[PDB]
């Protein structure tokens, strides 16, 4: 609990200053949100990755020269359903780090504040909220350790890989050699396997 | 209704942090000054009368500023 | 001593014609539950009134059968008849005839009038005739009884039994809150929310239930 | 004034000590 | 008493020192709410000793945590007494057992 | 995050899914009803499970 | 078992076995030469703030996801932006800053905007990455730094 | 052995009996586990933990209310509570809890 | 469409405190309706007598002891709390007890009085262990209902908690019956377990009167 409290205090004291100060800085760049999966089960689908984040650039549907949604708009639940229906892969959204405002952040880049359900107003202390949000789970889950009874939370390591669904195979950033048996033997440290449908 | 939730009260203003309108001027001039409440009191304490007034739509920053200007002249 | 507090019917609020709420304060600690539960059971299971119990339609014989010319299902017809409210003055059992031809809705106004039958809501819908030429002729049995009598418990080749909801009460509920006279907090407040089918007002039903319980208790009281 | 706050009870024991040399007064 | 126990209550109650245990056997000559007097058997008394045992009980004295310490006799007149028998019950005790 | 904080737990859920869970060949199965009010009346009266 | 990884990530501690990244393209910029753990400083100075933000957010979310707790990314992004506030100037330009100095990024931005407004030459600079302790201890205001910790040094 | 002992005393083997609602006199739908269990009253009584202050005496070097129920002192509004008030954006409540 | 009003058909007394009362005939769905209300009224609203003040000549407070008596003053008060008495026409009465010599000081030692009646003379209050020792107490007995703590309500007067309710256990049951060739009817059997102070029929009639008086208000006006 002491380590968790120290981490929380350090986060609060480092990120105490920034507050919303402006409505729209006017920039264009942003980071690219893509869905994340861990071995066959989508932990975070694309819907909640950009739920409440304003679009940066080129969010057009997979149809050439036609735009599904205009620029600099906030994604509601119906907007997210529209994205899911057309199955958009990844979207570029503007974030807090790539903002041009001085001594603070503007309302649009931060996006929707999760407590209220709409876009963030002016004068809300983002930094303290972020620090508390990052700090609470560590100390809470540390305190809740003895509930399980001290049993080891060890999951058996997987010796092999079996694909859940049928699809084409794909190898990304792979350097390999062929042994006598002919099986592809991986010789690169960061070889990744991605399963792609038809 | 108004005692439980102020969502309708803030819908007219549009900013939750702009409660300075409700408290700093309306409730104060009701409590200390001789200003009479608009809506019936219903035995409610002050600061709930004002919230009801903004909820219905009689009190807003422009209206209070205009009224202040009216009592500025003599 | 041998004296207790008397609430004296603090208030009644009418939501609609047949919906109401009644509030009594204060009561002796624990008497609210007794009064509320006794009234609820008596109102829900023992009040007498008249209602439809069986039907006969010449065209049909089976409950799951089908009949052409009507939009509503046979089960829907049975349910609509079950929802009908009737008042009878001086007869135990009544036979009613309903005949209709044309296209459009069929309501309670189309039923042939009898001397003792009174319908509170002619606006009640029975079925819809989407075929212009087709006609419907049917017979309805009305009986006076007590409480709810399901059709499965009870069980005339073409007679279809109807779950008879004789008691005029549609929904009864109660709740107990804490009331306070000066220097006393453990007392009780009773609120009763009631809704009837339109035969009588809820206040009259409450009065009838209280009277029934009083008559039941008349034998043991010394006074 | 001396019995504190809401706690209330019965006085069951009273002891007295006086400095040596000074004569005891009244109840002691 | 606890209806379901482990059998270790007697040892704790006896060795705690809150109870009043009998040093010598005999017969209870006198019992009271604040004293016990036991007539010691013949073979246990000293050649010059009178042959009586006097136990004084503790009545309503505070503890460190402001609780109550009290002792109640659990014997009547004329009862035989052996060595180690529980004469009186201290706080949280019932006939020589730990009762919490 | 977007999830709510006031979520029923413990006894509330215990009652709720017990209300909503079904059983085979209970008392009063296979019956047609006017609406929820008749269901409440049937349950409180004891004519149906 | 995982919280110290989060503390190290937010403190920007050195991996002590850094991976080699090609500083200048010619091999492309940001490529890997010898495999190993990637230091955040190298990722930043070779690929911009966006790549280091992605790296830190992904690593922290990876640590937090096993336990099952859900934290939105914008909070970690705010923290990451809060860490990187200082810059080292490589060419002075027409401004008053001299050689390689650690200075606040916003003051540099207003200085560059003013110089571009007045028809002069702006300054050129590179980011820095600082741990939360170092970033909080090195700010414009000294009351906050004193009230944080290490009161004697700051005072 | 517990089941045999229960059977000896003419009680259900499963240990659960049908209970009735006190207020409505209606049978509970499922059998209820009832029995005898041994309970203790710990030395944390609400009679002693309750406290309240409006205005009393203050410290010397820093003119703040003292701490402790014995001295009739107020509660402490620490750093984390200030962070919570800041996160809500409550600026007047903080200013009255820090100065007035 | 005729309601049958029940009547109290017989009374059975298994012991001096355990009794059974039968009501017949009852309509369907009325046995539980009557039984639950009767139980909830009987368990909480029956009147009775109890001990409120005990004064002993040689004591000052409860946390003290007297020479010759085996029990503490607290245990004496706790034993007097369980005394069962009956009073005919007075609200409050005073009783005196005097004893000397070794022996169990029991309820029968109370001076015999015309109107106060004792139910269990074998109930024991205390014990005397010395020939020279003697005890003398005064008791005050009142009438009321419910549980009245001493805290809610001269040096040497000891206040004891009052439990006026004379009823300890109620258990009702509904059984099938064949009264007048009508299978819908049933009978109600109520088992009462008291301290022997209140007669069963009087208690039943008092409960019915209480419920009827409470029901009078439900005639809306
Ligand atoms: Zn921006």
């Amino acid at each position: 609990t002491a380590n968790s409290g120290y981490l929380t205090r350090r986060l609060v004291d480092v990120a105490q200053d920034l507050v919303v100060t402006e409505d729209d800085c006017g920039t264009h760049e942003g980071i690219m949100m893509t869905p994340v999966i861990e071995g066959g089960d989508v932990k975070e689908p694309l819907r909640d990755r950009v739920l409440g984040r304003v679009t940066a650039e080129d969010v057009l549907k997979p149809g050439t020269a036609d735009i599904l949604v205009p620029r600099n708009t906030l994604l509601h639940e119906q907007w997210c359903d529209l994205l899911e229906e057309n199955s958009v892969d990844a979207v570029k959204v503007r974030s807090v780090v790539s903002c041009d405002t001085d001594f603070g952040v503007c309302a649009h880049c931060y996006g929707r504040d999760l407590a209220r359900g709409h876009i963030i107003n002016k004068g809300e202390a983002i930094g303290v909220i972020a620090a508390q949000s990052i700090g609470e789970p560590g100390t809470q889950l540390t305190m809740r350790t003895f509930h399980i009874g001290g049993a080891a939370s060890r999951a058996a390591a997987e010796s092999s890989i079996q694909v859940k669904n049928k699809g084409s195979i794909k190898l990304s950033n792979v350097k390999s050699v062929v042994n006598s048996s002919g099986k592809l033997v991986i010789t690169s440290r960061n070889t990744e396997l991605k399963l792609i449908d038809e | 209704m108004a005692r439980v939730t102020v969502q309708d009260a803030v819908e007219k203003i549009g900013n939750r942090f702009d409660l300075v309108l409700v408290a700093a001027r309306r409730a104060r001039q009701m409590q200390v000054g001789g200003k009479d409440p608009l809506v019936p009191e219903e035995n409610d304490k002050t600061t709930v009368i004002a919230l009801r007034e903004i909820e219905e739509g009689l009190i807003n920053n422009q209206i209070l500023d205009v009224r202040e200007r009216q009592e500025q002249q003599e | 001593v041998t004296e207790f507090l008397k609430p004296r019917l603090v208030d009644i609020e009418q939501v609609s014609s047949t919906h109401a709420k009644v509030t009594l304060e204060p009561l002796e600690r624990g008497f609210g539950h007794t009064l509320g539960n006794a009234l609820r059971r008596i109102l829900l299971s023992s009040m007498p009134g008249c209602a439809v119990t069986e039907v006969e339609i010449d065209g049909v014989l089976h409950e799951y059968s089908t009949k052409e010319g009507v939009q509503e299902d046979i089960l829907e017809i049975l349910l609509n008849l079950k929802g009908l409210a009737v008042r009878v003055q001086g007869k135990d059992e009544v036979i009613l005839t309903l005949n209709k031809s044309g296209i459009g809705p069929v309501t309670a106004a189309d039923i042939t009038h009898d001397g003792d039958v009174e319908i509170v809501k002619p606006q009640h819908v029975i079925c819809h005739l989407t075929d212009e030429n087709a006609s419907i002729s049917m017979r309805i049995k009305v009986q006076r009884g007590r409480g709810y009598v399901p059709a499965s418990t009870r069980i005339p080749i073409g007679r279809l039994l109807v779950d008879a909801c004789y008691s005029p009460v549609e929904r009864i509920a109660y709740n107990v809150e804490a009331a306070r006279v000066e220097q006393r907090t453990d007392l009780d407040k009773l609120v009763i929310e009631m809704e009837t089918n339109g035969t009588i007002d809820p206040e009259e039903a409450i009065r009838r239930a209280a009277t029934i319980l009083a008559e039941q208790l008349e034998a043991f009281v010394d006074l | 004034l001396r019995v504190p706050n809401g706690v209330s009870g019965t006085v069951i024991d009273v002891q007295v000590f006086t400095r040596d040399g000074v004569e005891k007064d009244k109840r002691a | 008493k606890p209806l379901v126990g482990t059998g270790m209550e007697r040892a704790v109650a006896v060795d705690s020192g809150v109870t009043a245990v009998a040093k010598r056997g005999g017969v209870v000559q006198y019992v009271d709410a604040s004293r016990i007097v036991i007539k010691v058997n013949e073979d246990e008394m000293y050649p010059g000793e009178a042959g009586i045992d006097i136990y004084n009980l503790t009545k309503y004295t505070r503890s460190n945590q402001n609780t109550c310490i009290n002792q109640m006799p659990c014997v009547s007149l004329g009862e035989p007494v052996e060595r180690g028998d529980v004469l009186a019950d201290g706080p949280s005790t019932d006939l020589g057992e730990l009762a919490l | 995050n977007g999830e709510p904080i006031i979520v029923p737990s413990q006894d509330v859920v215990l009652g709720l899914y017990y209300m909503t869970r079904d059983c085979v060949n209970a008392k009063g199965e296979g019956m047609v009803l006017t609406g929820p009010k008749e269901a409440e009346r049937l349950y409180r009266s004891g004519l149906a499970s | 078992g995982g919280l110290p990884r989060v503390a190290d990530l937010f403190e920007a501690r050195r991996p002590k076995e850094p991976a080699i990244l090609a500083e200048i393209s010619g091999v492309e910029r940001g490529d890997v030469i010898s495999d190993g753990p990637e230091a955040p400083h190298d990722i930043l100075r070779l690929r911009g703030v966006h790549a280091v933000t992605r790296y830190i957010v992904n690593e922290v979310q990876d640590v937090y996801r096993l336990q099952g707790v859900k934290i939105n990314d914008k909070h970690i992004e705010v923290i990451v932006r809060q860490m990187l506030r200082k810059a080292t100037i490589v060419n002075a330009g027409s401004s008053d800053f001299l050689e390689g100095e650690q200075v606040e990024y916003s003051r540099v931005k207003i200085a560059n905007r003013e110089l571009e407004a007045n028809g002069k030459v702006g300054a050129t600079y590179s980011r820095d990455l600082l741990g939360i302790t170092k970033a909080s201890l090195a700010t414009e205001s000294f009351i906050s730094a004193a009230s944080f910790q290490e009161t004697t040094r700051v005072l | 052995e517990i089941k045999e002992l229960l059977k000896l005393g003419d009680l259900p083997t499963s240990g659960q009996i049908r209970l009735y609602d006190g207020r409505t006199g209606e049978q509970f739908e499922r059998p209820v586990t009832v029995g005898y269990m041994y309970m203790l009253k710990l030395n944390h009584l609400v009679d002693d933990k309750m406290h309240a202050r409006s205005t009393g005496s203050y410290s010397l070097v820093t003119q703040q209310p003292l701490g402790g129920k014995a001295q009739f002192g107020g509660q402490r509004f620490g750093e984390m509570e200030v962070w919570a008030l800041e996160a809500y954006g409550a600026a007047y409540t903080l200013q009255e809890m820090l100065t007035v």
